[PDB]
């Protein structure tokens, strides 16, 4: 416990960094699925502009 | 039963006025009958056992053959009238030697035989209604040497009218007796 | 090992104790049949070698209708089958049925069970009776009881958590007859008397807590929590421990001013606990408001004469001293010359427990207080006016002279309350 | 099982000496080896609807209240 | 495709009537009729009536069937004449008030008779040549009471209205005056509550079964009482079901579940069989030697007339059903819970394997464990129970869980935690153990009821579908809230997407809505059928199929990403409330509220 006490702050920072990265990556992959969907309002506006 | 019960001054079994008087007594009818009919003198209901045979028709207060009622009270008191037909009643006791003795009082004897287990004895009733007060704690002090601890079963055979079979801690007088335990 | 005996006489007593005796089962690990799964239980429950724990309480009612809810409900394996003394016919708002001819039958049985329980406790510390002023059996059976119990045992302490009739609302007609007669008993053969009422617990049940339609199963749980706070130091550990004479000597100055109020401080919902900070300084200050009296009076128009407290939970006494100094500084709270301290504190090291289905949150800090105040004489004035306005035309007195009670004891308890109301102001005046 | 003649004549004789009268030897000694859906569960305590204790539900469908009871001195009263 | 009809309605009298070709059995259901063959060929649920069918009458030849129904106060109620060859709604005959209590046919097929009204009681006579009424009259004795049932003669002209509380009235019908004439059968001192009726073959005597238990024989010619009933063991409850034979041996049945053979001079039980539940229908095959019994608890009994041996052939629930759940890994078992009852089924051969009763309270939700150890259920008595899988043993109960009945219940995958929500809104968590079970913390976000609780594949988060307008996602490892869905729908079903990208909501407002897992941000709304509602969603293991079931009869297969609908919802319009797919992706199973559990095959989406 005392040997690993010297690095207590780095794991605390690493967990926040990992959770923020995973959340934002989930947002981006769901945006990929949303942009591949076809019955959206703005996508229908783009097809009507076409 | 009756171990945890307080067992104070007057403890009662088998009131004739009840929704179920004979709920704890086990009855064995054999050339006889049991009912609940009105006496024409005290003018309230009594029980009724009859039969040609004295010995086979009876009711016994512990229904379970193994079980016994533990009553520490000295005197057993009944309210039974005289009918000029044969009639018996029996108890057991327990004494300080941890033995179970007997005391039968039947209508048709003249010899009391002091004996190890069964001390048969006579009685003589009066002409009308009467109550019987039994004096247990001198019968087992005189006939048997021992003293009184318990009274374990009671059993009454043929040809009587039954109402109010109750235990006592002493001999009460008629004025000292309460309103319900009187006769009339 | 520091035991108590708690009797519940009447209907209201038995129905409060029905809500008292699972809070004790939930403070400890005692599940309802009597088998703890995994001796701070000692004051309330005896233990029996098959694992089975049995209560120390007697339940009496002269009618069998309410005890037969318990006898086949959820708590039938818990109680001993002679802690439950029953009858056939009630007393029916008459004091004479209960204290006289028909009520002299079960008193030998209730005294046998008091003797048979009190003869097995190693250390005996006193009595907690729960009897209703409003009853016909709950106020006559207990007056038949206490006059014989105090001849038998004598010096041990008597505390009664009784139900005072509210000043406006009331649910019977001969309450001014049945209230006045039992205070010929409780002045001489009793040593404390904590009263509560029913309208103010509805008040404090709807304003501090979002309950529409409040009932008796809401009254009886708070009055069970009050007694579990007063019986905390005999069962637990902490900084200052107050025992069942260490407050009941503090609380009775004169031998006829022994009528103190009670107040429980944290009463709040499950939602709005997050928004109040719930500090020692604010829940000490909640005790001294006029809104938070379980008994309907204003203490401001009177004077607190002597007080007490019963803390619990995560307190440290610097906060309590800083609270008490502010309470002494304030001027909503007025005192008398003959008690310049006017305080008494116990502590404990245990939080409140949350019975499931109760509408209270898991607060940590908890306060009770128990006040000898002279402003209960106003409520006794309001029930004082009710008596002679019915004895003037001699109403209902045949129902009392029928079941063995003479007429003159109405005048005797009249002048008894007259002397008591003479005593409160004569000991509340300054010198 | 049998270890001798005594336990042969008494281990399984099946001959009451009291009741069997005027018998024979072979009728004395006779052992017994000569002679030879939809399933369901029922709750024990028949409960009652009327004797339940969880709450007293409002007469008005107080999700969208029908006769407005506010909390005394401002705000929602129910749930 | 459509297969495996399960349910039954045997709650109203004489619902079961075999048509005189003795092959197909018709019987009602919650809002329709059903015809079953010997091969269980469900045939032509005949559509209509707008509301619950209650009474069935069949033409003697075997070509027409007519069934009434029940509506609101001051609304009409329509007899419908159907066919038995091309199952076509011929005639809608809608002329009564409130509801229709009884219908009957004439032996020459021209005439039908109808009794209607709990309060506005009247009898009307319909002709089949033109779908109209001939004449009618109040069929209830003023200064007597009301009436229940009617039957024609075999004189094709006189018909009997039967005592509801003691009115027994013969009417004679004459065409040229277009009239029915009331005479009353005077009885000496008897006033019974008559509750069933049948007629002999030669019109000589007709029999009435009463509530007091004694069988009354009548004479329709004398217009007087003909014969009294049994003394010394009158039947226990009311006599509910009386049938005749070609000879003079009447078949009586009493609502305490007793069947007795009976004859006219001495009403003595020559052949008695005690059955399951109260009998309310007897129907006899025209061959004579086999017949059928319909019971109040929905059991159909094929019983041989010779030697009186029975054989149950159809069983189901008898109130509104809710909340099926498959076991994980097994597609062959069902659990179905309803008022007072829980049943464990089969899937393929539709046998019932076990049944567990709470006496008279109400169930709300059922769930399995993640293993096969226990089945938890949530009941309306303020209690949460859990039961042994076989033999129905009660492992545990929880005494005072919520303030109102516990509604939704959920299982954690490590078999340690059970999540409950009920009508109070105090969301509670239960840690189980071998010895005891305890509560940790009460989460009281909500202001209204709780519909469903569904937890993540690896427990970490959950979601509480609720009828407040808010669906919360909670976390498990700490007890606090992450995110709220605030929306304009009284929610019924909230489901996770496989791979946990998004969560989908439904309800009353008919907007199937996909939702972003963060911020509660709405994506899109795809509408329901038309002006119904929706209560049950389903996604398979993969996450491309999407099953939706609701308040009309429509179950809908959907594509996930785009809105593609596939209707096979032609089944029952009793309000479908839950629906699950088998774990083998083979069957889709829906529970219709009026008791009917139906499974279809799996389509590829």
């Amino acid at each position: 416990r005392i040997r690993d006490s010297l690095n207590r702050l780095t794991r605390e920072a690493a967990v926040l960094r990992a959770e923020r990265a995973a959340k934002k990556k989930m947002h981006v992959k769901s945006q990929e699925l949303v942009k591949h969907w076809t019955n959206t309002y703005a996508g229908m506006k783009e097809q009507k502009l076409k | 039963m009756f171990k945890n019960t307080f067992q104070s001054g007057f403890l009662s079994i088998l009131y004739s006025i009840g929704s179920k008087p004979l709920q704890i007594w086990d009855k064995k009818v054999r050339n006889g009958h049991i009912k609940r009919i009105t006496d024409n003198d005290i003018q309230s209901l009594v029980l009724e056992i009859e039969g040609t045979n004295v010995s086979t028709t009876y009711i016994t207060c512990p229904a379970d053959p193994k079980k016994t009622l533990g009553i520490k009270l000295p005197f057993l008191v009944m309210i039974i009238k005289n009918l000029k037909k044969y009639f018996t009643f029996e108890v057991q006791v327990l004494d300080d030697k941890n033995v179970r003795r007997r005391f039968r009082a039947s209508n048709y004897q003249s010899t009391t035989r002091v004996k190890p287990f069964i001390c048969t004895m006579p009685m003589r009733l009066d002409d009308g209604w009467n109550q019987i007060q039994f004096n247990l704690s001198d019968f087992t002090r005189r006939a048997y040497g021992t003293n009184y601890i318990e009274t374990l079963r009671v059993q009454i055979h043929a040809n009587c009218r039954i109402r109010r079979v109750y235990f006592s801690d002493r001999l009460y007088s008629e004025d000292e007796l309460p309103a319900e335990f009187k006769l009339y | 090992m520091r035991e108590c005996i708690s009797i519940h006489v009447g209907q209201a007593g038995v129905q409060i104790g029905n809500a008292c005796w699972e809070l004790y089962c939930l403070e400890h690990g005692i599940q309802p049949d009597g088998q703890m799964p995994s001796d701070s239980f000692n004051t309330f429950f005896s233990e029996t070698g098959a694992g089975k724990h049995v209560p120390r309480a007697v339940f009496v009612d002269l009618e069998p209708t309410v005890i037969d809810e318990v006898r086949t409900g959820t708590y039938r394996q818990l109680f001993h089958p002679e802690q439950l003394i029953t009858g056939k016919e009630d007393a029916a708002n008459n004091y004479a049925r209960g204290h006289y001819t028909i009520g002299k039958e079960i008193i030998d049985l209730v005294l046998d069970r008091i003797r048979k329980l009190a003869d097995q406790c190693t250390g005996l510390q006193g009595f907690l009776v729960f009897h209703s002023f409003g009853g016909g059996t709950g106020s006559g059976f207990t007056s038949l009881l206490m006059e014989r119990l105090s001849v038998d045992y004598g010096k041990k302490s008597k505390l009664e958590f009784s139900i005072y009739p509210a000043p406006q609302v009331s649910t019977a007609v001969v309450e001014p007859y049945n209230s006045i007669l039992t205070t010929h008993t409780t002045l001489e053969h009793s040593d404390c008397a904590f009263m509560v009422d029913n309208e103010a617990i509805y008040d404090i049940c709807r304003r501090n807590l979002d309950i529409e339609r409040p009932t008796y199963t809401n009254l009886n749980r708070l009055i069970g929590q009050i007694v579990s706070s007063i019986t905390a130091s005999l069962r637990f550990d902490g900084a200052l421990n107050v025992d069942l004479t260490e407050f009941q000597t503090n609380l009775v100055p004169y031998p006829r001013i022994h009528f103190p109020l009670a107040t429980y401080a944290p009463v709040i919902s499950a939602e709005k606990a997050y928004h109040e900070q719930l500090s020692v300084a604010e829940i000490t200050n909640a005790c001294f408001e006029p809104a938070n009296q379980m008994v309907k009076c204003d203490p401001r128009h009177g004077k607190y004469m002597a007080c007490c407290l019963l803390y619990r939970g995560d307190v440290v006494p610097k906060d309590v001293n800083a609270a008490i100094a502010t309470i002494k500084t304030k001027r909503t709270i007025q005192f008398v010359d003959w008690c310049p301290t006017g305080f008494k504190v116990g502590i404990n090291y245990q939080p409140p427990t949350v019975v499931p289905g109760g509408d209270l949150a898991k607060v940590q800090r908890a306060v009770c207080m128990l006040s000898n105040t002279t402003a209960i004489a106003e409520a006794w004035a309001r029930l004082d006016h009710k008596f002679d306005l019915m004895y003037a035309k001699r109403a209902f007195v045949h129902w009392y002279v029928g079941e063995g009670m003479e007429e003159g004891e109405f005048s005797e308890a009249r002048e008894d309350m007259a002397a008591l109301e003479k005593d409160y102001e004569e000991v509340g005046v300054d010198s | 099982k049998i270890p001798k003649d005594d336990l042969d004549f008494r281990l399984a004789t099946l001959y009451n000496h009291h009741t069997g009268a005027f018998k024979n030897k072979t009728e004395i000694l006779l052992h017994q080896e000569t002679i030879e859906t939809i399933r369901h569960w029922i709750n024990p305590k028949k409960e009652s609807i009327h004797s339940i204790q969880g709450s007293i539900v409002s007469p008005h469908t107080a999700a969208t209240n029908g006769g407005y009871s506010r909390k005394n001195d401002g705000g929602f009263f129910s749930t | 495709e459509l297969q495996a009809v399960i349910g039954f309605n045997g709650h109203v009298p004489n619902g079961l009537k075999c048509h005189p070709d003795q092959e197909h059995l018709i019987y009602p259901l919650g809002c329709t009729v059903l015809i079953q063959a010997i091969n269980t060929n469900e045939q032509n649920f005949l559509h209509g009536h707008g509301n619950n069918v209650s009474c069935v009458t069949i033409s003697k030849e075997g070509d027409y069937i007519a069934s009434g129904q029940v509506t609101f106060m001051g609304f009409k109620a329509d007899i419908i004449l159907w066919d038995f060859k091309k199952r076509e709604l011929i005639a809608r005959l809608s002329l009564h008030k409130g509801k229709i209590e009884a219908l009957a046919f004439s032996p020459n097929d021209l005439y039908l008779v109808s009794l209607g009204g709990p309060d506005d009681g009247s009898v009307v006579v319909w002709s089949i040549a033109k779908r109209d009424a001939i004449c009618g009259s109040p069929a209830a004795g003023l200064n007597v009471g009301n009436a229940t049932s009617v039957v024609f003669s075999r004189c094709r002209d006189e018909m009997f209205v039967t005592a509801g509380n003691g009115t027994i009235r013969v009417w004679e019908l004459d065409l040229p005056n277009r009239k029915i004439w009331p005479t009353e059968c005077q009885t000496g001192q008897m006033k019974r509550i008559v509750l069933s009726t049948g007629m002999a073959d030669d019109d000589s005597f007709f029999y009435l079964g009463t509530t007091t238990g004694d069988i009354l024989k009548m004479n329709p010619k004398t217009k007087l009482l003909a014969d009294t009933g049994p003394v010394k063991d009158k039947f226990s409850l009311g006599v509910s079901a009386l049938r005749c034979l070609k000879m003079g041996g009447l078949l009586v049945g009493s609502g305490a579940g007793l069947l007795i053979f009976c004859k006219s001079p001495s009403y003595k039980p020559i052949k008695k069989v005690q059955l399951q539940g109260g009998i309310t229908s007897i129907t006899l095959r025209g061959e004579g030697h086999q017949f059928f019994v319909g019971t109040e608890e929905s059991h159909i009994y094929r019983v041989n007339f010779t030697d009186f041996k029975e054989t149950l052939i159809a069983t189901c629930h008898f109130e509104a059903v809710q909340d099926i759940v498959f076991p994980f890994g097994t597609a062959e078992l069902f659990a179905t819970c309803a008022k007072k009852d829980i049943r464990v089924w089969h899937t393929m051969s539709k046998r019932e394997l076990l049944r567990i009763t709470v006496p008279n309270m109400t169930c709300h939700g059922i769930d399995f464990m993640r293993d096969g150890k226990s089945i938890i259920s949530a009941w309306d008595d303020g209690k949460i129970r859990a039961f042994a899988p076989e033999s129905g043993r009660l492992m545990y109960t929880i005494n005072s869980a919520h303030r109102i009945g516990v509604t939704a219940i959920a299982t954690t995958s490590d078999c340690k935690r059970i999540i409950s929500g009920g009508g109070e809104g105090e969301v509670r968590v239960w840690q189980v153990g071998c010895q005891t079970q305890k509560l940790e913390e009460a989460l009281k976000e909500h202001k209204s009821s709780v519909s469903c609780i569904r937890v993540k594949k690896n427990n970490e988060e959950c979601v509480t579908a609720s009828t407040d307008g808010t669906c919360i996602i909670w976390d498990l490892v700490r007890l606090r809230r992450n995110q709220m869905i605030l929306a304009n729908t009284l929610f019924q079903c909230v489901c996770y997407h496989p791979e946990e990208f998004q969560i989908i909501t439904s309800g009353t407002d008919r907007k199937i809505a996909y939702w972003e897992v963060f911020d509660g941000s709405v994506i899109r709304e795809l509408e329901g059928s038309l002006s119904g509602s929706i209560n049950g969603m389903d996604i398979t293991q993969e996450g491309g199929h999407f099953v939706t079931g609701g308040h009309d009869h429509l179950v809908k297969v959907w594509d996930y990403n785009e809105g593609e609908v596939t209707h096979v919802g032609v089944g029952h319009s009793g309000n479908i409330m839950a629906m699950r797919i088998s774990p083998g992706n083979q069957y889709i199973v829906s529970v219709s509220a009026d008791g009917a559990i139906l499974r279809w095959k799996y389509p590829f989406a």
